[PDB]
């Protein structure tokens, strides 16, 4: 993130950090949707031009973290991956259409004050909340602070998103971020890839994961917005993967 | 079935569960009213 603020303790308890083992470093963001299922971006795991083809044994997840520079004794949890599922229609060649992956944890994580799953939207919730001008929240790490960062960003109109990039924008995508005349007031970066875009329901005061950070054209680039996988539109595939295990 | 997920999904132990508000969530809810 850029120009984010420090997360409070337990503010994003579904936040997951996807690490490489060698070197042992943060690869991408991710989110906890149950005790054994984690959502991320497909491009974090699979991008053939860059010889990026991670397997289950290449990676680990850390859960319950506020600080990237301290082992959080008696808070944070670690898991190996049992299985990666990339969306079969993931289109890395053109536009990262269906930029989503599910990862099955080898052992289920205990929930705590610091570890708790996010909700996935139903049709009603997506219809109500996923509208231009409404804000959601992106969590990630400064692109310099040592703690989880939070940025709140408005959803952008569909025509304005399309006009802001050369990439072909599909109905499986949405974009968010402040307009250029707004100035610097927070941004999601390419570095926040894989992490969740969440919205708080005024109806039931639950947090819903509406998006996954797919790519960022701002921060370290001269573009305008961040582009997100539309989680509701891929929800049948998510349910099918989880049910068929 | 997975369905709508955990009965408890999206309610934070240190916030919703304790009727405490985080420092910036009001900005999100205000954007729905405009």
């Amino acid at each position: 993130t850029v120009e984010g603020s420090d997360a409070e303790i337990g503010m994003s308890p579904w936040q997951v950090m996807l690490f490489r083992k060698s070197p042992q470093e943060l690869l991408c963001g991710a989110s906890l949707i149950s005790d054994r299922w984690v959502l991320t971006a497909a491009h974090c795991l699979l991008y053939p031009p860059w010889d990026k083809n991670f397997t289950e044994n290449d990676l680990l997840v850390r859960i319950g973290k506020h600080s990237r520079t301290r082992y959080e004794r008696n808070i944070e949890k670690i898991s190996m991956l049992e299985k990666i599922y990339i969306h079969p229609r993931y289109n890395w060649r053109e536009n990262l259409d269906r930029d989503i992956a599910l990862m099955k944890l080898k052992k289920p994580v205990a929930f705590s004050d610091y570890i708790h799953p996010v909700c996935l939207p139903d049709r009603e919730t997506a219809a109500s909340l996923l509208q231009a001008g409404y804000k959601g929240r992106v969590t990630g790490w400064g692109n310099q602070p040592s703690v989880l960062q939070v940025v709140n960003l408005p959803i952008v109109e569909r025509p304005v998103c399309k006009d802001s990039t050369r990439i072909r924008i599909t109905d499986n995508m949405f974009c968010a971020g402040y307009k250029p005349d707004e100035g610097k007031r927070g941004d999601a970066c390419e570095g926040d890839s894989g992490g969740p875009f969440v919205m708080k329901s005024p109806f039931n005061n639950r947090w819903y994961q509406m998006g996954i950070v797919s790519w960022g054209e701002g921060c370290d680039r001269d573009g305008k917005y961040g582009f997100y996988t539309h989680v509701f539109r891929l929800k049948k595939w998510i349910q099918k993967v989880i049910d068929q295990f | 079935t997975f369905g709508s997920g955990e009965a408890d999904c999206g309610l934070r132990p240190l916030f919703e569960k304790k009727s405490l508000e985080d420092k910036t969530e009001r900005e999100l809810l205000e954007s729905y009213i405009d």
